[PDB]
């Protein structure tokens, strides 16, 4: 690792600096280096890791979607043959995206998940595992597409099972997990009814638990609840 | 595109 | 060059795709590959090259400014020693910025400028040379700072001399050159009066030539004129 | 920061 000679604390400090500078590729590289020190991550560190790679892959996904749309248009009946270039460049971005997802999944498998025993860490990492298999599923087309989808489903399901046993319904990790698993159902699994049911049940169970919360926790939970409602409005 | 976090 | 095996036309096509996907590092790499084919660039191709690297270095400059500001604050009397990390990471971004500028300057020197005989190409490239020495000057602090500033000045001045001889006062390249040279005077050369005089004279001479223009050319020229006015408003 | 193009 190019970060192997840097102190763990220095890597975390630089990840925070990279975030302020909106240098998310650097942020992800720093946080990868921190993970590879082998120690468990704190709550703040887990979120630094997630923010970094979410921003990197989010940009890749946005670019892939633009290029896929151009490619599909170039292949419609009536278009001018524009050569292999659009496909080639879409493939290049796709391969880079898959590489980032494989990197994150590799960090989770070696060895973040196996050492994560507390609900807040284990659910967080299993949600990430579901998320990065979901991004792989968004671009998958071959012999392994079904297996990628099932890997996302399985990770999300284990996270859900733990979250329902160990966290209150307003816990923001539980809410964000359900938000994303609901999107998985809608966009990946072709299961819009499951997506809607999950979002609605999650929202209602959180609503009924808000009375237990401080003002700051209320803000955290209701922000994610609004995203659930936003998706339900999109879908119904 | 739907919201995720 | 990693692009040496790709067709020139394919590189240009992919630069355009990268632009649509907001993948400006890729765009710059494609356009570097196109330049290195050794043929002169058309007007469209020159602008693809400029857009790509302007976006790349613009992001680097923005990040450098954030990090420099954090570093200066960490060094004020009363701060908590935060170790070498802020300086190290600012230096890393700075070195990457300098590398991008050196790359662009290298393309201009090998061999875009020496083959550029038409005013529209030669002024454009000399403006770029001034711009990328200006970005180097923004971060320069050592034995060569004065020489970097004079290299920017000299490139801008040769571009100005050609533009005044060979282009009308409303030509958008001439206007954009004067806009940027005026900023060089204000921000780099500590010559605010020169910056203001140049912006004002450029604006007034363009105003008096607008009557010669088509509706589309008028739009192009007045857009840059508005930027001159915006800066004059900032400065007076 | 001033405008450049
Ligand atoms: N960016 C940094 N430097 C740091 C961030 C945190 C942190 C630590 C804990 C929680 C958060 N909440 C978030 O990020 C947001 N909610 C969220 C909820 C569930 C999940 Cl599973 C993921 C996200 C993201 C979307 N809008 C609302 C806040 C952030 C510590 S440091
Ligand atoms: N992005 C692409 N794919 C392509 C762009 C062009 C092109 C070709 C010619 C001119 C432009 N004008 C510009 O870009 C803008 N003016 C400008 C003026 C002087 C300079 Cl020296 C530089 C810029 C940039 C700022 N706002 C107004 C337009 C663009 C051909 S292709
Ligand atoms: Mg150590
Ligand atoms: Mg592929
Ligand atoms: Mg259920
Ligand atoms: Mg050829
Ligand atoms: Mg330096
Ligand atoms: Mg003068």
């Amino acid at each position: 690792g190019a970060m192997g000679s840097m102190e763990r604390a220095s890597l975390i400090q630089k990840a925070k600096l990279a975030e302020q500078a909106e240098r998310y590729e650097d942020m992800a590289a720093f946080m990868k280096g921190a993970v590879e020190k082998g120690e468990e991550l704190s709550c703040e560190e887990r979120n630094l890791l997630s923010v970094a790679y979410k921003n990197v892959v989010g940009g890749q996904r946005a670019a892939w979607r633009v290029l896929s749309s151009i490619e599909q248009k170039s292949n419609e009946e009536g278009s001018e043959e524009k050569g292999p270039e659009v496909r080639e460049y879409r493939e290049k971005v796709e391969t880079e995206l898959q590489g980032v997802c494989d990197t994150v999944l590799g960090l989770l498998d070696s060895h973040l998940i196996k050492e994560a025993g507390d609900a807040e860490s284990r659910v967080f990492y299993l949600k990430m595992k579901g998320d990065y298999y979901r991004y792989l599923a968004e671009v998958a087309t071959g012999d392994d597409k079904k297996r990628i989808i099932d890997s996302a489903r399985s990770a999300y399901q284990e996270a859900m099972d733990i979250s329902k046993k160990e966290m209150p319904p307003t816990n923001p990790i539980r809410l964000g997990l359900a938000l994303n698993f609901s999107v998985f159902h809608y966009e990946i699994a072709n299961s819009p009814e499951e997506a809607i049911s999950l979002a609605k049940t999650t929202f209602d169970e959180a609503m009924a638990d808000l009375h237990t919360l401080s003002e700051d926790s209320y803000k955290d939970s209701t922000l994610i609840m609004q995203l659930l409602r936003d998706n339900l409005t999109l879908w119904t | 595109f739907p919201a995720t976090v």
